[PDB]
């Protein structure tokens, strides 16, 4: 007992935490040992977690494209709470810092698009923010989305289509039948007769190399 | 051009019986490498001296006068005292280390130490304890030798000394000897008994005490199939001194005396021998190492916290 009680003030000021957590239980074990090693083990390591993590604990969640979030561990805001980067942890929306242009459901109009976390964000809120700016006036061609015919719809757990259950992701092979998303993912516009096509100049549009378009 | 060192008549004292360093076994060590260690351990008539003569440069048939290691002689066993002192040193031509050690906690030493700490009776356990631990350190392999089984003190005390060793851990083998066995031990149903015992007083030594050095598989049981035991550990045993029909001699019920040493000497030779420190050492920086760890031994501090608690 007071070999172990030693050993333990050795690895408790040698202290992402796993290899720090190993390093100072190595140290501890060969420091000193005894035949009642496992509880202060136990005593060391479990006083690892509570002060460990929660300090240099980095959000781990991965953007749409690829990219960690830039803040620590955080959680994110519920519908129709506002971002509080005061409390512990923060209530703050996922960021990688990562910026991209993207153009519009017609193609006509770009705009700066930050690097999306969630689907509706990607295929949806950007699109309908240019739409209101650009070809909310050209005919559109609907793709059907999930109509709840009850005030709170429940996401599938994994023939007319269901209206009391949602696809929580995009329609793809794998999905079962007769399920439709909240909002589409694809947009099919018009953007004017076919004598609005001129073969020798090519579609008048920006953002299009030379000769390319 | 090519001729040996030099030829060793008679063991050496490596540590005087006061407990010093003596440096006078270098003349008789090379700068080869790949050395192997022997110690030995027991309490004070098991026999240590016998087995570790009769196993480094000796023959049963020989006499116990011209041993390599001295013996008890009748004059002192009337008086119950000991005969080996300190720590003995000797190699033989195959380049092999036997090293000797004194009874654990006998009482001819501490006799002789009540006229000459609180108590003269902690200083015994204590250099029973360094011996033991310099013994694990220093090593390649241990053999503990048992007049009697089941003494259940050698066990607390083995687990106890290697507690308190000086210092990715380097563990040497442990060999548990059974000396002046009898034929009621040389039965299946006791040796499972005898394994399962020695098993269960272990489960947590850290030391590799099986798995090697299998009796069963050196023909010494020719119908005893390996699954009849469930885990045998590295336990050997050494018997006592050993118109046609007429001349039949007694039944003993145990193989000779001489084949049984000869196999154990055998299986002793034919052993691994693992790294000490890290990096590769030769028979000089052996000698230098264990003169180094024995320093440090001595003026250990794990010894003095265990000391305030007797
Ligand atoms: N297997 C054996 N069969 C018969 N006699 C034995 C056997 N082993 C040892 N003896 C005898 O019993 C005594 C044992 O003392 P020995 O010299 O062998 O070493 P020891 O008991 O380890 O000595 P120490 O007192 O220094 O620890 C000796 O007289 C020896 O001849
Ligand atoms: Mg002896």
């Amino acid at each position: 007992e007071n070999r172990c009680q030693k050993a333990l003030p050795m690895a408790h000021s040698a202290y992402v935490h796993k290899n720090q957590l190993a390093q100072a239980l190595r140290v501890y074990s060969q420091h000193a040992r005894g035949p009642a090693f496992h509880k202060y083990a136990m005593q060391l390591h479990e006083d690892c977690y509570k002060f460990w993590s929660n300090g240099h604990q980095l959000c781990e969640e991965r953007s749409l494209t690829d990219q960690h979030c830039v803040h620590k561990f955080h959680s994110l805001p519920k519908s129709g709470e506002k971002p509080e980067a005061d409390r512990n942890p923060p209530v703050l929306y996922h960021n990688s810092r990562a910026r991209s242009t993207g153009a519009c459901n017609c193609g006509r109009k770009q705009a700066p698009r930050d690097d999306p976390f969630d689907i509706k964000a990607a295929n949806y809120d950007f699109y309908q923010l240019l739409e209101e700016k650009c070809c909310g006036k050209l005919d559109h061609i609907n793709f059907p989305v999930f109509e709840p015919s009850t005030p709170d719809p429940a996401p599938a757990k994994n023939r007319q289509a269901s209206t009391v259950e949602y696809l929580p992701g995009m329609l793809h092979s794998n999905c079962p039948k007769g399920l439709l998303p909240k909002f589409s993912s694809w947009s099919l516009v018009k953007l004017g007769p076919a004598k609005s096509y001129n073969f020798h100049t090519g579609l008048d549009q920006q953002g299009f190399i030379p000769g390319t378009n | 051009k090519l001729l040996p060192p030099e030829r060793m008549k008679h063991s050496i004292k490596l540590v005087d019986d006061q407990m010093n360093w003596c440096d006078s076994a270098i003349e008789y060590l090379l700068d080869q490498t790949d050395v192997l260690v022997v110690g030995v351990l027991g309490l004070q008539g098991t026999g240590k001296s016998m087995v570790m003569s009769l196993l480094s440069a000796n023959t049963p048939e020989e006499d116990q006068r011209t041993y390599v290691f001295r013996a008890q002689s009748a004059e002192m066993k009337e008086r119950g005292g000991n005969q080996t002192s300190g720590i003995d040193f000797f190699i033989t031509q195959e380049r092999i280390v036997f090293l000797d050690t004194q009874p654990i906690l006998s009482p001819s030493i501490l006799d002789h130490l009540i006229n000459n700490y609180n108590l003269p009776h902690t200083y015994v356990e204590m250099q029973s304890l360094q011996i033991a631990a310099f013994l694990f350190t220093v090593c390649h392999v241990v053999i503990v030798v048992q007049d009697w089984f089941t003494d259940l003190s050698l066990y607390r005390f083995l687990q106890t000394a290697e507690m308190v060793k000086p210092s990715t851990e380097y563990y040497p083998h442990l060999v548990f000897l059974q000396n002046k066995a009898r034929r009621e031990d040389f039965c299946p149903r006791k040796l499972r008994q005898m394994h399962l015992m020695i098993d269960q007083l272990m489960a947590h030594s850290h030391l590799r005490y099986k798995g090697t050095l299998s009796m069963l598989q050196c023909n010494v049981f020719p119908g005893l199939p390996p699954d009849f035991l469930d885990s045998e550990v590295n336990l050997f045993l050494v018997p006592f001194m050993d118109p046609l029909f007429s001349l039949l001699p007694g039944y003993r019920g145990h193989p000779s005396f001489q084949s049984l040493v000869s196999k154990l000497r055998s299986q002793v030779m034919s052993m691994a021998r693992p790294q000490l420190s890290h990096t590769i050492l030769t028979e000089k920086n052996w000698f230098h190492y264990a003169a180094r760890i024995w320093d440090g031994v001595r003026k250990s501090s794990a010894l003095a916290e265990y000391s305030r608690l007797l």
